[PDB]
């Protein structure tokens, strides 16, 4: 009786792909980044840039699910980083991803979350 | 047995009663004592960090989770570093629906160390 | 099939009703009648425009990785003043010889 | 002795606990003796120079101390030494700067 | 029309930082921005180190080189600058 | 441009039961102090910040 | 209790609804309703508060920072801002 | 043009009567009459002048040391402050 049980009424195609998802993020970052070593000046702008990238394409890419975006940025000078999340959701229509990004001078975490409508 | 509940054909939080709407002080408020139980005058530790933040998001499902918040789908996340001279930025924008769902964060610093609490709470409808 | 005790009853036109929900990317906590001091015009005036990207942390630091134009240019900067430093007292120190 | 309570809250700091912390009484102080927003500021500063003194050279900066309660200040500082921070309901910022009397081009 | 309170600094780059401050307010809405934009004309201009208060409500006493400093009305704005570094 | 997305649900599709599960902390990236890294960087002088 | 617009905390929301209502019964003059809510939300949260209190009147507010509230009770209205 | 209470320079008594008196006149609704008000009147003297007109007012204020106005005119009272 069409199975709809499986996804509690989510077809299979709206399900994202965990490779597509982490390829845009990729893209994202790089487009709002680039080449470009570290600055103070442009820190936010990267920040708010690599935020709307992801954003857009998750919106245009237009399946029911309701998008977390969280951009952290830092600086590259030797300090520590420790990040964890839990979350209580829908496990068989949601899931979670993480993007870790760096150059000589840069770290980038991307982490994206998307919930089931 | 499969145990099916059908559709309470009910659009809102409000329609389920008083308090079940995710409340942004409430989960403020929540997110503070958390951090002044738990994170004050200790030090940074690269050892101890994965574990700190991850036991810090686990406590923080539970009780937030107290305040009756059902049908509202939590996502918590914790983060802990070290300040040491590096320049850091943390932003998020994020698309649902905002006439029933909300949030909250906060942040706790040292000269040791940051730690920076999240919380997002969506409505399911 | 349980039905719950809060469902409340609706009709089959009702139940058949196509409700549209939206999704939108703007904070709620962020004020929207938001006025500010327009000084050219000497008058409060509405800003419509609110940025909804969210802020939780950031720091400004005091850092500059070397490799960076500015860390080159204030390094170079500390060593002239080294430099126009020992030159002045060298100076003074050539008048007291004198 | 404060003769009454008072609250503060830190906006932004870059100096270290000791001198912070210090920073803290001394506004303390200022608010709990004085009132006008100038005098605030002419009793922090010069509570944390004579605690905290220079060599009286150019190489070795000064100290400002701006009170107030709508206000914006675009300042530079030697590394480490700007205290923002909220005294009840006064903003109370303090950094030293220190002049360059040798700068490239100043001839 | 400026109005000045307290000047150590000679007419030249007081008309100078008049029309700077003047326009800081023609070009941003916010007070954040003014500032900013006032301390980077002028520490180009005039080279490093200048600093610049403005504000209305506001209380300071600094210590500024002599020749280098400027304290005025504009409008309802009051604005502070003075060089120190 | 406005980031915004539109769907069309049924009445009655509405109040669906919540299937939410408890789900432990999972680390995202240790990155542990790298003094390599940090012996890259020099203090800025002067620090220019403005405030509000 | 009606609120017809205004954005605020919520515990400010109870506080001003409790508090106004309770003043309501031990007061019996116009002036003192205005004045007891002013100076009683005065020392709970910020210095600098504003009240009037009656009918029959309407004024555009200057806005405030996140403190406006405006009330309708038992034929009288209630107003307090930053 | 009737005046009761009021803390100002001599000649700005009048520039309160002559910004409030004809618009008073010119307008029906007593909403943005305020809204009318308070915009001129804050590009011609200062920013903060909130206002309050009506009838049967009751109110206690935080008026800055030089800055109150207490209309009473065709018995609709008028009463201004920083």
């Amino acid at each position: 009786m069409e199975d709809d049980t499986a996804f509690d009424g989510l077809a299979e195609d709206d399900l994202m792909d965990d490779a597509e998802v982490d390829t845009m993020v990729r893209e994202s970052i790089v487009a709002a980044i680039g080449d470009n070593q570290f600055a103070h000046n442009k820190i936010d702008s990267w920040s708010n840039n690599i935020v709307e990238g992801c954003l857009k394409r998750l919106a245009a890419m237009n399946k029911p699910f309701k998008y977390i975006v969280t951009t952290n940025l830092t600086q590259k000078a030797g300090a520590g980083l420790h990040a964890a999340s839990c979350a209580r959701w829908n496990e068989k229509t949601d899931g979670k991803l993480t993007v870790q990004w760096e150059n000589n001078t840069m770290i980038v975490l991307v982490s994206v979350y998307w919930l089931a409508v | 047995k499969e145990v099916v509940y059908e559709n309470t054909f009910i659009t809102d939080p409000e329609g389920y009663g008083p308090n079940t709407k995710f409340e942004r002080h409430k989960v403020q408020a929540v997110l503070k004592q958390v951090l002044k139980e738990r994170i004050e005058k200790q030090k940074y530790d690269p050892v101890k960090g994965a574990q700190i933040s991850k036991q810090l998001a686990d406590d923080l499902r539970e009780k937030v989770k107290a305040l009756g918040y059902d049908r509202y789908k939590l996502v918590i996340q914790v983060t802990v570093g070290q300040k040491q001279g590096q320049a850091m930025r943390i932003i998020s924008r994020c698309l649902w629906d905002q006439t029933n769902d909300n949030f909250a964060s906060e942040y706790y610093e040292n000269e040791s160390m940051y730690c920076v609490c999240q919380v997002y709470g969506l409505y399911y409808e | 099939i349980v039905k719950p005790d809060n469902q409340l009853w609706l009709s089959e036109a009702d139940l058949n009703e196509e409700v549209a929900k939206m999704l939108t990317a703007n904070n709620p906590a962020a004020p929207k009648n938001i006025v500010r001091f327009n000084m050219k015009d000497k008058v409060f005036k509405l800003e419509p425009m609110v940025e909804q990207t969210v802020v939780h942390y950031a720091t400004d630091g005091w850092l500059l990785h070397k490799s960076s134009d500015e860390a080159k240019r204030q390094m170079d900067m500390e060593k002239m003043e080294q430099e126009a430093s020992a030159r002045f007292q060298a100076d003074i120190d050539r008048a007291s010889h004198e | 002795q404060l003769q009454s309570q008072h609250f503060y809250k830190i906006i932004t700091s870059y100096m270290p606990e000791s001198f912070e912390q210090d920073a803290v009484q001394i506004a303390l102080i200022a608010v709990d003796k004085y009132r006008q927003l100038k005098d605030i500021a002419f009793y922090i500063k010069h509570e944390y120079d004579k605690k905290y003194p220079g060599s009286g050279k150019a190489t070795e900066g000064v100290y400002h101390c701006i009170v107030g309660k709508s206000f914006a200040s675009a300042v530079s500082h030697e590394t480490r030494q700007f205290i923002h921070m909220k005294v009840d309901t006064y903003h109370v910022i303090l950094w030293k700067s220190k002049d360059t009397p040798f700068t490239p081009g100043g001839e | 029309k400026a109005v000045i309170k307290n000047a150590d600094m000679s007419e030249e780059m007081q008309a100078d930082a008049v029309d700077c401050a003047t326009q800081a307010l023609e070009k941003y809405n916010i007070e954040k921005d003014i500032a900013a934009y006032i301390k980077k004309e002028f520490d180009r201009k005039h080279n490093p180190t200048w600093h610049c208060i403005v504000g209305r409500n506001f209380g300071s006493y600094v210590t500024h080189e002599t020749k280098h400093f400027i304290y005025f009305y504009l409008g309802q704005v009051a604005i502070l600058l003075f060089k120190s570094g | 441009m406005e980031i915004y997305h539109q769907y069309i649900k049924l009445r009655k599709q509405f109040g669906r039961f919540p299937k939410f599960g408890d789900e432990g902390s999972e680390m995202l990236a240790d990155i542990r102090p790298n003094e390599d890294h940090g012996k890259e960087y020099i203090p800025r002088n002067p620090v220019t910040t403005v405030t509000q």
